[PDB]
């Protein structure tokens, strides 16, 4: 929808540094909630990770695109294949020193 | 011409459905095309002996005319599209037809099921319908509870093997005890 | 295995017209899933080469955040995320008309408004922090193309999904029970003029029995 | 069989459309099935009288089919897309179907249209139709020149409401000056 007008970004440490440089994601002051996250493995958890994805698609109205880490996307294949909806849009882009996995990828598996 | 005029006529259709008289669905009682005019003047008897008889067979009339649309519009469109209670409505009502109203008129147990026993068997199966569909409302997943409450469907579905040679007391407190169980399980399976 | 329709000439001219619609429209939905999947073939080829352009994209972002981060001597991550007031890059989605879906295409956009990085207190490699910031704003708007792309093939598996189940219900339920319900309501017609026959030709005989009396 | 004779015997037939019947659209006549065979003979008193009488109702019964066949894909495939033309057409003919073709009889301005009043209606109602399809052409977008010139077609819808009893010469004038600025209303 023309509403959501962001990208989300659940991805590892350098990669959310990487689109906080592009300018993708960022905090909103009034809303007080942050469109890119910086989540890794042994930050928080994967429950937390898995509540903070499922936020971005759902709570996050304005998320069009989410950007989640494949290693982060491992611990949350069961939420990244229960979100089904076509929006906001699910990218398997893969964290530092780990090739992306066609396998694992969500949107790849209907095919 | 004969059916015509006898319907005319008469004031009870026991309409047989063959796709139900195949498939060995006795009786083959086409619930749609059926109608009886004499439940008006049986609102006295069932006020005097089993008061809830109207109101559980108005629910059940109701539960298998929303499932025949609801079986139109799965045949139609598929299931993906139907709520959770539509999906609870639809198992209900072929749990219906498969154990209620499918009797079989050669074996012990169903070649005459009583008034009592068939007022109970109402009581039982409109109250699983309820539970189901209270449970759901309370927003438990329609597939984790079918799976929890697998036990409750054959119990309640298994209802129709009580004899009635056993008599209406002893029977009646096995329904009683079946709904309570029944009950039970349903609020452990929610909580 | 029909409908229940009273056999009558406007019934069965009624039930020829929605027979002819519905072989109609069974032959356009084909074609249109045909179609529909030429282009969902042509979009699953573009999504693996985004996957793999997108590969490619991600490493070389990567190596270019590592070099400037090297470059700073710090994490800048800690910087970035303090600067994230407002975000400067955003997508708005576009209503694309291929075939005849109407797939939402995501469309990005630049706002000068926070433009601004966070090259400014980094300590040292400017220009390494605004060669990555380049990179990450390319690689950025390959994940919108891809995403994009994506939500397109979402979008248009589940309308194919929905033609091919709408052109299979017409041609096992819809052809055969107006075909089936044509059948009973030219028979029931038949029968009709048949009665209709019989019943004449005893009203022959009486009046030629009557001639043969008088 | 008594329909199937007169049919057989008659010049002009005017059939009943039970889906317009259903609507309350009256007069319920059914425009595909219905014909007359004196439009050939007519064709002199039309050459002598209002000389783009003919060609305009059979610029309208072209649009009739033409909807008419587009509305039946319409409703079969969803009407998802459409071409600006093929939007124009049915919205014309949506248009004529509800101001030109629908009239009330027991109303003061429409029961009874003049022969006059009827020509310099389908003269609006062709020309509003012919001029989209020209913008269209051009490459305006339907839904941006429909939402500016809603003003011109509640003009043409208003055109039924003109009333008669002011004299063939008054509301002539009036329809000269309805197309003179709908041509212009297009230019933006
Ligand atoms: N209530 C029932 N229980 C079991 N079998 C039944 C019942 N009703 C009908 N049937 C079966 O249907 C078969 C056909 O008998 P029926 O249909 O009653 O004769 P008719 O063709 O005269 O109606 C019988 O062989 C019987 O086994």
């Amino acid at each position: 929808a023309e509403k959501r007008t962001l990208i989300a970004v659940i991805a590892d440490e350098d990669t959310t540094t990487g689109l906080l440089l592009a300018g993708i994601g960022q905090i909103t002051p009034e809303t007080q909630e942050k469109n890119f996250f910086v989540y890794q493995e042994g930050k928080t958890t994967k429950e937390e990770i898995t509540d903070k994805f499922n936020h971005f698609t759902e709570e996050r109205d304005d998320i069009a695109i989410l950007l989640i880490n494949q290693h982060i996307a491992e611990n949350i294949r069961a939420r990244v294949d229960s979100f089904t909806n076509a929006f906001p849009a699910i990218l398997e882009i893969p964290s530092k020193d780990h090739p992306y996995d066609p396998e694992k990828d969500s949107v790849l598996k209907r095919v | 011409p004969v059916t015509t005029a006898t319907l005319g006529i008469t004031q009870v259709f026991w309409g047989l459905d063959k796709k139900l008289a195949q498939r060995k669905h006795f009786p083959s009682i086409n619930t749609s095309v059926s109608y009886s005019k004499y439940t008006n003047v049986l609102n006295k008897f069932y006020d005097s002996n089993y008061p809830e008889f109207p109101v559980l067979r108005d629910r059940m009339k109701e539960i298998l005319s929303n499932a025949e649309e609801l079986e139109q519009v799965v045949q139609l469109v598929g299931k993906s599209a139907l709520s959770d209670s539509d999906k609870i409505t639809l198992d209900v009502a072929t749990l219906i037809k498969e154990d209620f109203l499918q009797q079989n008129g050669y074996s012990t147990y169903d070649a005459f099921c009583p008034i009592w026993k068939t007022f109970d068997m109402m009581r039982a199966f409109i109250s699983y319908h309820d539970e189901a569909q209270k449970a759901v409302a309370n927003g438990a997943n329609w597939s984790k509870l079918a799976d929890s409450t697998g036990d409750v469907k054959h119990a309640v579905s298994s209802s129709k093997f009580f004899e009635p040679s056993r008599g209406e007391k002893e029977v009646h407190g096995e329904f009683e005890k079946l709904l309570s169980t029944m009950q039970e399980r349903f609020a452990e399976s929610t909580d | 295995n029909r409908e229940q329709v009273f056999p009558t000439r406007m019934t069965l001219g009624l039930m020829k017209t929605k027979l002819k619609g519905a072989n109609q429209g069974y032959s356009l939905l084909k074609r249109k899933s045909e179609a529909l999947t030429k282009r969902f073939r042509d979009i699953t080829k573009r999504i693996d080469d985004a996957k793999q352009k997108m590969g490619r994209v991600m490493q070389t972002a990567a190596f270019s955040l590592a070099e400037v981060s090297y470059a700073t001597g710090e994490n800048i991550g800690y910087q970035v995320q303090e600067s994230v007031s407002t975000a400067r890059f955003k997508v708005r989605a576009r209503q694309e008309n291929v075939s005849g879906v109407y797939l939402s295409q995501f469309e990005s956009y630049i706002d000068p408004e926070i433009n601004d990085f966070r090259l400014t207190g980094l300590g040292r490699g400017g220009q390494q922090v605004q060669r990555a910031k380049e990179i990450y704003s390319r690689a950025v708007e390959t994940l919108v193309e891809l995403a994009s792309l994506q939500t397109a093939f979402i979008i248009l598996d589940e309308v194919i999904k929905v033609t091919n189940r709408r052109v299979n219900a017409i041609e096992h339920v819809i052809i055969p029970r107006t075909e089936n319900t044509i059948a009973y309501i030219n028979s029931e017609l038949d029968e009709l003029d048949r009665e209709e026959f019989y019943r004449l030709k005893k009203v022959q005989e009486k009046k030629q029995n009557e001639t043969a009396k008088l």
